[PDB]
């Protein structure tokens, strides 16, 4: 297959994405949730951990590492440790509103991902990490699980078949970086919500010092649909190394702002122009579009018109998939006061752990704040550029990372503007 | 540790008094600023025998091997878990 | 916005706070979902369910969990002050959140700021003098598609425009409650010109499930 998109409702599989249908066990278990679960946790972990690893499943939390292998550093004998899978439902992403339609009107799908995730991996319990903002989201999901247990579903004997598995969950406190998975590990043993150093992955120490998958709550909730509809199935999707369906969040300046889900390598383009009404004031008003969420780069007008919304096409765009939002801004733009706003986010989402960050971004928003107003001179662009390069790489974690690539995307394609910002300040204020 | 790494040749410290005029640290022993510095124990012990200085060795004191790990910091069971980080 | 503490006479080691035995029973609803040996793992849930019995935290609710949960009382502390929901200050009884950060900002957040600031007659970050609104503006709340939206205590309020959170504004002081969603004519997150997607019904049990299973 060439062209991507178009995709079907049956091979949907988020039904129930809009609340249009019963979210409750009623209304799942007529859409297709909880079938065959015993079945599918009965053929043993290496049987899930095949069929993930066959369907070419991504984390859908926005880094792309691949789900299968990711999970499959769990599948070793235990030395007295409980394992834990643990699903981040943080979701602090601008631009980024997915994780919110899944938990609030597909729940049970996720707690039936979480169960037959938990079995692949050998997990004692699942550790919903939702966000504390998430609050009628969060009772939504203790519903689901509530009717989940009484009916035998998850727990003691977990739907009839011998396996005993939990669903706990937690509720955040109003920190982006504990959607990070080592903090927010952190923030469930009831600490500050700062990263730890990898080594160790929390696939030797996690949760509690107990071996751990954090995962998100898309890429835990489509793996009962990839168990019973197949790998080829999920894998019959999108590019090659780009395989499944992927829920897309367009907001900013177009006319329909949604939540809708669509196959993997479809063209930006065609997405906006068809399931959001397209850009306000046609496609020629397009300016930028941010791909996937604050943290990834932008990419402007002449780069989106052939670009396809998958991970690698957008890493050729030298930008990435990330969260998969698509955050339009068009020629009515002030596009300097959008990302200073952003890296204004940036400081206050940073935990303070590590000099780069904690310094750093701070740093860049006092430069973006300058660069707004054009209070600065063009030699200083290039010069945060190189505090840009100070602290990716050089952080604990990628919101280090997260905070340097808008200022990089933005001095990429957009350094004229900032130059002639700058010199109309200079002509107009001496 | 840059400073750890030689050995040094002193003496014993002698009387320091006050300047009557100025409240100065008026000395007597010439030997007072007198720090020798030496590659190895061997050469300052036979330049203070060629010399005829009584001397005292003290040996050098290492840092013993530490075993360190990142991961120590949050054990499951055991009392190294950080409390906070 | 400062993080050291200084006692005041309403906020002190002697203001008086305990928690009601409903609210014993649910910390220990909270500490039972942690492992034998790791009670400082409901630190964040039961400090919050002391913001929720009070609605705000001196540091008596804070030691208190730091009492009943025999952590330390600084490693409390840390948690109060890393996190911004827990309100170190008494706030009003309506704790409006403006988000403000960039898919927000596109779609107008800053009309919907000045409405609230015009219409409650305080500007970000202060109260009314009837101690009932607390107005800040805070980042992402995950509602991108749904821009502008606040948050009230609970509440997303979604699509907004100025009349919508005058309104919204309206009918809290006059003692109701609003509806929790979008002021647009959608309901949650569709595109808002009819629905380009999940338009056939859903297939059910079985359907596309694979051999051998
Ligand atoms: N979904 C959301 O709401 C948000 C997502 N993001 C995305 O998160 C990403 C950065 O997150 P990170 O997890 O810090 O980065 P990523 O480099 O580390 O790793 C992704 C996952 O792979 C695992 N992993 C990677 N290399 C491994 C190895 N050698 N051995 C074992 N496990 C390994 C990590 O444990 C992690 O779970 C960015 O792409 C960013 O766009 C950022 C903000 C919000
Ligand atoms: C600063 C920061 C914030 C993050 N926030 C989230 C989040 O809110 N939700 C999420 O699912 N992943 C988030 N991630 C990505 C996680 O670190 C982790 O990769 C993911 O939650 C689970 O991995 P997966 O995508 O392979 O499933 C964040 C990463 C960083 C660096
Ligand atoms: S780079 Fe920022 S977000 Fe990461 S550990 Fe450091 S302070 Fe925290
Ligand atoms: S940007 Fe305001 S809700 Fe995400």
């Amino acid at each position: 297959k060439t062209s991507f998109g178009s995709l079907k409702d049956e091979d949907r599989i988020f039904t129930n994405l809009y609340g249009r249908h019963d979210w409750r066990l009623k209304g799942a278990q007529s859409r297709g949730d909880w079938y065959k679960t015993k079945e599918i946790l009965l053929k043993g972990p290496d049987w899930i951990l095949g069929e993930v690893k066959t369907s070419g499943l991504r984390g859908r939390g926005g880094a792309g590492f691949p789900t299968g292998l990711k999970w499959s550093f769990m599948n070793k004998p235990s030395d007295g440790r409980p394992k834990y899978l643990v699903v981040n439902a943080d979701e602090g992403e601008p631009g980024t509103c997915k994780d919110r339609e899944i938990i609030r009107h597909d729940p049970h799908k996720l707690v039936e991902g979480c169960l037959v995730g938990g079995r692949a991996m050998g997990a004692r319990a699942a550790y919903i990490y939702i966000r504390g903002e998430f609050y009628n989201e969060a009772s939504n999901l203790q519903v689901a699980i509530r009717e989940a247990y009484e009916a035998g579903l998850i727990g003691k004997n977990a739907c009839g078949s011998g396996y005993d598995f939990d669903v706990f969950v937690v509720r955040g406190a109003g920190a982006y970086i504990c959607g990070e998975e080592t903090a927010l590990i952190e923030s469930i043993e009831g600490k500050q919500g700062k990263p730890r150093l990898k080594p160790p992955f929390p696939a030797d120490v996690g949760v509690f010092g107990c071996p751990t998958t954090v995962a998100n709550v898309e890429t835990v909730a489509v793996s009962p649909t990839i168990c019973r509809r197949g790998g080829a199935w999920f894998a019959s999707f999108g590019r090659e190394r780009n395989s499944g369906t992927k829920l897309f969040n367009i907001s900013g300046h177009v006319n329909n702002p949604c939540t809708v889900e669509e196959e993997m390598s479809v063209p930006l383009k065609e997405l906006i122009e068809k399931h959001a009404g397209g850009v306000t004031g046609g496609w020629d008003n397009l300016l930028a579009v941010i791909p996937g969420g604050s943290s990834t780069p932008l990419i402007p007008k002449s780069v989106c018109e052939t670009v396809l919304m998958d991970f690698d096409a957008l890493i050729q765009a030298q930008t990435g998939l990330g969260t998969a939002a698509v955050i339009v801004m068009d020629r009515s733009t002030d596009i300097v006061k959008a990302i200073a706003r952003l890296i204004e986010f940036y400081k206050h989402e940073s935990c303070g752990q590590c000099t780069p960050c904690r310094e750093g971004v701070d740093w860049m928003n006092k430069v973006m704040a300058r660069f707004v107003r054009g209070d600065a001179r063009p030699a200083e662009i290039d010069s945060l550029w190189e505090i840009s390069k100070q602290i990716e790489g050089h952080t604990i974690c990628a919101l280090g990372d997260g905070a340097a690539w808008p200022v990089q995307g933005l001095i990429r394609h957009f350094r004229p503007e900032l130059e002639e910002r700058m010199q109309r300040f200079a002509q107009q204020h001496q | 540790v840059n400073n750890t790494k030689k050995w040094k040749m002193e003496f014993d410290t002698r009387e320091r008094w006050e300047n009557p005029l100025m409240g100065w640290a008026s000395t007597a022993d010439p030997l007072s600023n007198l720090v020798l510095t030496f590659s190895t124990k061997e050469d300052a012990i036979a330049f203070a025998e060629k010399n005829g200085w009584s001397y005292d060795v003290e040996e050098r004191k290492v840092p013993k091997p530490k075993s360190k790990s990142y991961g120590a910091n949050f054990s499951w069971n055991k009392r190294t878990r950080v409390s906070t980080k | 916005a400062l993080f050291v503490h200084r006692d005041t006479p309403k906020n002190n080691p002697e203001t008086p706070f305990d928690f009601t035995p409903e609210n014993y029973k649910r910390i220990e609803a909270i500490v039972k979902n942690y492992p034998e040996g790791h009670k400082a793992a409901a630190v964040l849930p039961v400090l919050d369910l002391a913001q929720r019995q009070n609605g705000w935290l001196p540091i008596s609710a804070m030691n208190k969990v730091a009492e009943i949960l025999q952590v330390p009382p600084m490693r409390v502390y840390e948690v109060a002050t890393f996190y911004t929901m827990y309100n170190r200050k008494p706030v009003g009884k309506y704790h409006i959140q403006v988000c403000t950060t960039t898919p927000c900002m596109l779609r107008n957040s800053d009309s919907i700021l000045e409405a609230i600031q015009k219409k409650l007659g305080i500007k970000v970050g202060e109260t009314t003098p009837d101690k009932l609104f607390t107005l800040i503006e805070v980042e992402c709340l995950g509602a991108c598609v749904n821009a502008p939206m606040v948050q009230i205590n609970d509440n997303y309020y979604e699509d907004l425009t100025p009349k919508d959170i005058e309104e919204i504004i309206d009918e809290l002081k006059a003692g109701k409650i609003p509806k929790p969603g979008p002021r647009s004519g959608r309901f949650s997150c569709e595109p808002a010109g009819g629905l380009t997607s999940l338009t056939e019904p859903p297939k059910g049990p079985g359907f596309g499930v694979q051999a051998g299973l």
